[PDB]
């Protein structure tokens, strides 16, 4: 199922869109 | 710098999703209807570019259920990866298809205004049917590469299905930013860039042709036309009316210029095409800006605060974007009286039986 979550450290993501 | 995973802004873009959602499947849905419906030699040379924006906005309008539940899990897609690369193969689409029927619309307005080449080569409605195959074809093709790239897999170490375009099939090792960077401008270019210049600079021509304003007498009706002139009483083609001097009269009943009327020219189909280009401009310009400067950015070693900006105005600059597709209907609605009576005649019979 659907679960929010905590924000993670991670590298420069192109835009989602 | 620091880079935190996507996170949902709140209620606000998903709701907004739904609603475009809901006025586009009945509005281009009511667009498509009333273009259909009068077949036969009463088409307009514009009408094969709208219903046609109509499609585009239509099958793209039916995918944004779909986004607005990956926007309220905070970028998490549980549809698979069929459903992925459909879904954002159609945004591509619609992108490019609607940027080419405006394209259209703008030329078609070009050809009949201004008319560069005689009414034989012109061919309006044969150059329409022409270009809204071609049109097809390249949106078909210039979005395939969404089609191949995106699948539904672990960006990162974020534990979330995300649907996202996948380069390690094309890019190298280290070439990865270089596919985001070569697809992504040429994106923004084929898209928008050459797409609104050639809208602008056929405006440009159709107001050259259009500042030349005619003159009809009041007292016979003998129209003063620019582009004719009057040669024997000493006027030049080509001299606007306001440049001709005083001692001049009318040629068929000798009136001053003062009994002269300016015409102004009921150009319905430009108000149209005029307030669907300046709407579309004002939804696409921030989406197209704020991705440009995020790829200038990265490039050119922007401060880090500035790209912290840019991607949380990000999903508002979508979100508005998006909303294009079901706010053609509405402008059709306030500006098309063709449109307006269509829908209006199908009110007073079809409801009756
Ligand atoms: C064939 C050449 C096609 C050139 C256009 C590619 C467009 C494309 O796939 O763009 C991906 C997009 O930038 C992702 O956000
Ligand atoms: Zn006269």
């Amino acid at each position: 199922k659907f679960r929010r979550q905590r924000p993670r450290a991670e590298h420069k993501k192109x835009l989602p869109f | 710098c620091e880079y935190t995973d996507w996170k949902s802004s709140g209620a606000l873009i998903p709701a907004i999703y739904m609603l475009v959602f809901l006025l586009g499947t009945t509005g281009n849905g009511l667009v498509l209807w009333t273009v259909f419906r009068s077949s036969r030699e009463k088409r307009r040379s514009a009408d094969i570019f709208i219903a046609s924006l109509a499609v585009a906005d239509l099958t793209f309008v039916v995918t944004l259920p779909l986004w607005a539940t990956y926007t309220y899990r905070d970028y998490d897609w549980p549809f698979g990866t069929f459903f992925c690369k459909l879904s954002s193969y159609l945004i591509f689409v619609n992108m490019y298809a609607s940027a080419f029927c405006l394209t259209g619309l703008s030329f078609d307005r070009y050809l009949a205004i201004v008319r560069p080449v005689a009414n034989a080569r012109l061919r309006l409605r044969v150059s329409g049917a022409v270009a809204t195959a071609v049109l097809w074809v390249l949106a078909a093709l210039l979005a395939m590469p969404v089609m191949v790239l995106r699948t539904t897999g672990d960006l990162e170490n974020t534990n979330k299905v995300q649907c996202y375009m996948d380069y390690s099939m094309v890019a190298t090792v280290s070439s990865e930013w270089a596919w985001e960077v070569g697809l992504g401008v040429s994106s923004t270019t084929v898209g928008f860039v050459v797409p609104f210049t050639i809208m602008l600079t056929c405006y440009f021509f159709i107001a050259q042709t259009i500042a030349m304003k005619k003159y009809t007498c009041t007292v016979c009706g003998y129209i003063y036309n620019p582009e004719d002139g009057d040669p024997d009483n000493g006027v030049n083609p080509g001299t606007d009316f306001k440049d001709i001097p005083d001692d001049w009269v009318c040629p068929l009943c000798g009136v001053g210029k003062d009994q002269f009327e300016e015409v102004e020219e009921r150009r319905r189909l430009l108000s149209i095409i005029v307030v669907l280009v300046v709407t579309f401009a004002l939804c696409k310009m921030p989406y197209h800006l704020v991705k440009t400067l995020y790829m200038l950015g990265s490039l050119l070693h922007w401060p880090c605060d500035f790209d912290l900006f840019l991607m949380n105005i990000f999903p508002y600059c979508t979100c508005i974007s998006y909303v294009n597709s079901c706010l053609n209907p509405f402008l059709y609605a306030f500006f098309d009286p063709r449109f307006r009576q269509a829908c209006t005649s199908m009110l007073l019979m079809g409801q009756s039986r």
